[PDB]
């Protein structure tokens, strides 16, 4: 039974190229890519990865027909804390939940 | 509902930042005229 | 000393760098002017990495069921996974099948998909007819449309129903044999 | 081996399915419709 | 350390027949090549060379930090032979790395 709600609910996608991993994952709960409301950004304020990042999602979400003028609402959580090099993402998840 | 690492490409520069992580978007739109079965809930659970 | 070569170069050029991230079937190929493994743009989002030879034969076989393409006859359709085959079980295939069609699958370079895919043929024909598969031989030549060939109980029940013609359609892979066969009056 | 008995009557329920549905589709947009539900069958049946 | 990764990474490639890293991509996508490698202690000389040789104001290279990064040798690997954009799960095991 685990292995068919496996099939069908959670990896339905694993082996279908036209399904990316964003996609499935969200799909899975009857998500679309326009329920990801919030991106919590690395957003360390440095140059170069605050552009890279924003061009990252912004090219996630076009790939994946995001509807035009619903972006995702950025968050920048080290604008507060700073950056603590490996504790980062825990911080970000905290504050995602 | 997903976790995802992703490394870069050929460089020299150990601090910069790449777009690997893009690749958890990657997906084929060579043919896409029809909705896939398997993208509808519906589908899925008459199959289950 | 030269073990170890760095590369200069990443496969894909920073204009296709997101191209070859976004497409999952996106693979090298030689370059004919470097010989070095590079993404061609040809093979960024193409239709040839997703729709295969397989895809191509399997989706004519179906579309030629269409009521408008043919209709008025007698419609089988078997599907055999190449796996449930056991081309060392002697028993199995000399019981089934004819020294002809032993011999054509056996010189094929995947001998377990081409029984699959003549197994699935004579169970498609079998379900056409409406009524051991040796009876039913297909005679396969190497791109060439497979025939159907009636020979003992089956041309007498093929007989009994008043079927005139037995046509076959046969597409096979490394997972699954699809046979289509249209029996008509 | 008794569970690939039931993928392939799968399969063969899948095509029959897909040939009813593709009689509705028009007959210039029937062989697109076709290669896409055929890949995707194909999918399912080898993920099973 | 980063030396002897790379040395052992080519020669594991030679042992696997593949000469050319990047013929992995002829039958897998770039997501799909990992590196889980890693190491118990890291870059030990870079890591005297920021906790001693710069105490002695003795010449250091600048980015001598980020050579002692357990996981800057795999970040070498794929920057000078592989080119992957796959999984990079570097663990830090001491005598079980």
């Amino acid at each position: 039974l685990r292995a068919a709600q496996q099939q069908w609910g959670n990896d339905f996608y694993k082996r279908d190229p036209r399904i990316a991993p964003l996609r499935g994952a969200l799909a899975t709960y009857g998500l679309t890519i326009d329920d990801l409301g919030v991106a919590s950004f690395h957003g360390t304020s440095t140059k170069a990865n605050d552009k890279n990042e924003s061009a990252t999602i912004n090219e996630m979400m076009k790939h994946l027909g995001r509807s035009e003028g619903n972006p995702v609402i950025g968050v920048f959580q080290k604008f507060l804390t700073g950056h603590p090099k490996g504790a980062a993402g825990a911080w970000m998840m905290n504050g995602a939940l | 509902a997903m976790a995802a690492t992703a490394t870069d490409k050929i460089g020299r520069s150990v601090p910069a930042p790449g777009k690997g992580i893009l690749t958890t978007a990657r997906e084929h739109h060579s043919s896409v005229k029809y909705a896939s079965p398997n993208l509808n809930m519906k589908y899925r659970k008459r199959q289950l | 000393n030269k073990l170890f070569v760095s590369k200069e170069h990443a496969p894909y050029t920073d204009e296709l760098e997101e191209d070859v991230y976004l497409d999952p079937l996106a693979r090298v190929s030689k370059d004919k002017k470097s010989g070095s493994l590079t993404f061609n743009s040809k093979n960024i989002q193409s239709k040839d990495s997703y729709i295969n030879a397989n895809t191509i034969e399997t989706a004519k076989m179906i579309e030629n069921m269409t009521k408008e393409k043919v209709s008025n006859g007698g419609v089988g359709v078997d599907v055999e996974l190449i796996t449930s085959i056991n081309v060392e079980n002697d028993t199995f295939i000399e019981r089934n099948f004819t020294p002809q069609e032993i011999e054509y699958c056996s010189a094929q370079p995947s001998v377990q998909s081409s029984f699959a895919g003549t197994w699935s043929a004579k169970e498609a024909v079998f379900k056409s007819l409406g009524v051991a598969l040796k009876d039913i031989e297909i005679v396969r030549v190497n791109k060439n449309a497979p025939a159907v060939e009636l020979h003992g109980n089956a041309k007498k029940a093929a007989e009994e129903a008043g079927v005139t013609d037995v046509k076959v359609s046969i597409s096979h892979d490394d997972l699954q044999a699809v046979a289509v066969a249209v029996s008509t009056k | 081996v008794t569970r690939e008995a039931q993928i392939k009557d799968w399969v063969e329920n899948e095509l029959e399915a897909l040939k009813l549905e593709a009689e509705e589709i028009p007959s210039e947009d029937q062989n697109e419709f076709l290669l896409e539900r055929t890949r995707e069958i194909h999918n399912e049946a080898e993920s099973q | 350390i980063t030396l002897f990764v790379l040395v052992s990474v080519v020669e594991a490639f030679i042992a696997s027949g593949i000469t050319d890293p990047y013929e992995m991509y002829k039958y897998v996508h770039v997501s799909e090549v990992g590196n889980c490698s890693g190491s118990g202690m890291g870059g030990v000389s870079a890591l005297r060379g920021m906790f001693k040789d710069r105490f002695k104001d003795e010449p250091v290279q600048n980015d001598i930090l980020q050579e002692s990064f357990i996981n800057t040798m795999s970040a070498w690997v794929n920057m000078l032979l592989i080119s992957s954009s796959g999984p990079i799960k570097t663990p830090v095991g001491a005598c079980a790395t």
